[PDB]
């Protein structure tokens, strides 16, 4: 079991865990503000994976400053993330490649 | 916030007639319309959830259609029992808001 | 020919009926058949839809539920179940198919679906001959009168057909159970009695379709 | 549910003339429009598709434009093979809905 | 044939039937909810190229949970993808250095 395979592993049970934490706590951060549409838990949870993925669709987003800050730490959690696992797979090619040429 | 405005406040239909209550919004909620039941000294009892999804213990003979800002509580073949004050709400946006009412009569 | 549907249906209240639209041409995994109501005199009401390829059926529900929509892969063909039918669910009911696309490309020729307790009656069909001392123009007018038939649907054609030109098929009328109506043909009256004219009259309910030629007076 | 408005009813024109048929939106659709042609007892027939796309084996007299929510529907030289209902249809929001109908007269 | 090559071959391929299945798989999970936009292929298609791109535009989204979901496999195989060109152009790029240095 290699670094960069259990790092990829670790960052996606992380992320998940940031999703659900991100969901609740943007629900509680919303409810209490006017015009806020991020007030129920399962559009939360499918903004905050919009969120991590950055698709951007606009149909859902914080009005709040604690919304703001938890989108935040979804964005960094996802753009991170799938991109330790670009990383994973380059030292994964590099590695085999450097097999294919013996060493 | 959110207006949910409750079209005619009383309806009046006969017996084993459908009957339709509608509920404008003042701006699109999309689907997160909600329908409650309230009988004389009773307490509001939840009949459609997001505009059309059944309730569990609730006759079929309640159904619920619509999106955006117009929503519409149906109830096929009318009885007494069904006599009471009807009330739309909304989880769109914040406030929450309910509707004005719609008082049933046979 | 796109959607074949049978012609009508004969139904008691209460009582439920099961319409068919078999398809044929050009058949993709993205196709949904759909259904659309239309009372006589008024719009189209969308009923709903069904993609073949998987069984999902989604219904209108602004109206009341009637119907249940089921298709056969093997036989091209969709189904529509209209249960407990009143007064108000009579009416043409046509299957359409659209390519995923959004818009209705072809349609069926609709069944038109009654709802009464009567019988079915096939018509009675006469002749419509001019009166022996009626003078004649460049032009001559025949017809046949089709009556005491009862569910709505009769076709009626001339020679097969052939001759459509000059023809007028009037809106049956309805009186005691028993709809009546007129078709007339006109042709110029130098060639009438010579090259022979019939009308020929479909009735879908009774399986029927009678002929009659129309020959001068004794 | 989408709702088309089909502005005048009835449409009364002399032969030859250009002649425009109105469908009215209750919401933005793009261009996802489409125009019917039924005739007495006949079975709706696709005269043009999202707003402006001719068919083929439809005659060029028949031509459609707008977008958003105002759409036309458009005959060159009316005539008597003209003479029907014309229905239009959306495919932008689910239900896809139609128009109530307007009766081309001679 | 180096194995960064072949993945990032096999990784366009996939891509190209994820956007496929779902252009159908989300026609098929938004008819039948009102107010939904996503039911017609031609745009299904330009909306799942937009979302495994996540260029988000907008103008197109799922409404349904199934939709969403069907959203989610379209995103990640699209991040995925892109990414792992990166690591195979990474791979490429850190075997000619090595080579511009002799080994
Ligand atoms: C010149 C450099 C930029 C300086 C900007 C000012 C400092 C930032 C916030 C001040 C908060 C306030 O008093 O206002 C809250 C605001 C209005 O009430 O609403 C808001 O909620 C906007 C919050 C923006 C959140 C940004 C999160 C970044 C991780
Ligand atoms: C506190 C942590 C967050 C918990 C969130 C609740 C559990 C999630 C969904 C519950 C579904 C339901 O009963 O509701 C469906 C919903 C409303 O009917 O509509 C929806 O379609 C929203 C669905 C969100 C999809 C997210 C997909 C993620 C890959
Ligand atoms: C395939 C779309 C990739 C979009 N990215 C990565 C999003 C990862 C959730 C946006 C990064 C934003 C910091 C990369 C730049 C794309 C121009
Ligand atoms: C950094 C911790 C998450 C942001 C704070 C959320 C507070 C929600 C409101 O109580
Ligand atoms: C995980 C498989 C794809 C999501 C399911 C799609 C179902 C569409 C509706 O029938
Ligand atoms: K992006
Ligand atoms: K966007």
């Amino acid at each position: 079991s290699a670094l960069h395979w259990r790092a990829a592993g670790a960052a996606t049970v992380l992320l998940v865990i940031v999703l659900l934490a991100g969901s609740y706590l943007a629900v509680l951060a919303e409810r209490g503000a006017p015009g806020a549409q991020l007030i129920t838990y399962p559009r939360a949870l499918w903004w905050s994976v919009e969120t991590a993925t950055t698709v951007g669709y606009g149909d859902l987003y914080p009005v709040t400053l604690w919304g703001r800050c938890v989108a935040v730490v979804v964005m960094v959690a996802g753009i991170t993330s799938f991109g330790l696992v670009t990383a994973a797979l380059a030292t994964w090619f590099v590695g085999r490649e450097q097999e294919r040429r013996g060493h | 916030d959110i207006l949910l405005t409750q079209s005619p406040a009383i309806l009046s239909v006969s017996p084993g007639e459908r009957v339709s209550f509608s509920c404008r919004a003042s701006q699109s909620i999309g689907t997160d319309i909600h329908w409650y039941q309230q009988r004389t000294n009773g307490s509001p009892r939840l009949l459609i959830k997001y505009a059309s999804e059944s309730i569990s213990g609730i006759p079929s003979r309640f159904s619920g259609s619509g999106s955006g800002t117009d929503f519409t509580l149906s109830i096929n073949s009318v009885e007494s029992e069904d006599i009471a004050n009807y009330y739309c709400q909304q989880s769109n946006r914040w406030p929450f808001t309910f509707g004005s009412g719609t008082k049933l009569e046979i | 020919v796109q959607l074949q549907q049978p012609g009508a249906e004969l139904v008691k209240p209460g009582a439920s009926v099961k319409l068919s639209c078999k398809a044929s041409g050009y058949t993709f995994t993205s196709d949904w058949i759909h259904w659309v109501k239309q009372r006589p005199g008024h719009g189209l009401e969308w009923i709903g839809e069904i993609i073949p390829s998987y069984g999902r059926a989604n219904y209108n529900e602004k109206i009341q539920k009637k119907a249940t929509l089921t298709a056969d892969k093997s036989s091209s063909t969709a189904f529509m179940q209209l249960s407990s039918l009143t007064s108000e669910d009579s009416a043409v009911y046509y299957c359409a198919r659209e390519r995923g696309d959004g818009y209705f490309a072809v349609w069926g020729a609709g069944t038109t679906v009654t709802v009464s307790s009567a019988k079915t009656t096939p018509p009675s069909v006469y002749p419509l001959a001019p009166g022996s001392a009626a003078q004649t123009n460049s032009m001559v007018t025949l017809g046949c009168l089709v009556k005491g038939y009862f569910p709505e649907p009769v076709t009626v054609t001339w020679n097969s057909g052939s001759l459509s030109s000059g023809v007028h098929t009037f809106p049956a009328v309805l009186q005691s159970d028993l709809y009546t109506l007129s078709s007339s043909v006109t042709v110029p009256s130098s060639s009438w009695p010579s090259e022979t004219v019939t009308c020929n009259v479909a009735h879908p309910a009774s399986s029927t379709k009678v002929d009659k030629k129309i020959v001068p007076r004794d």
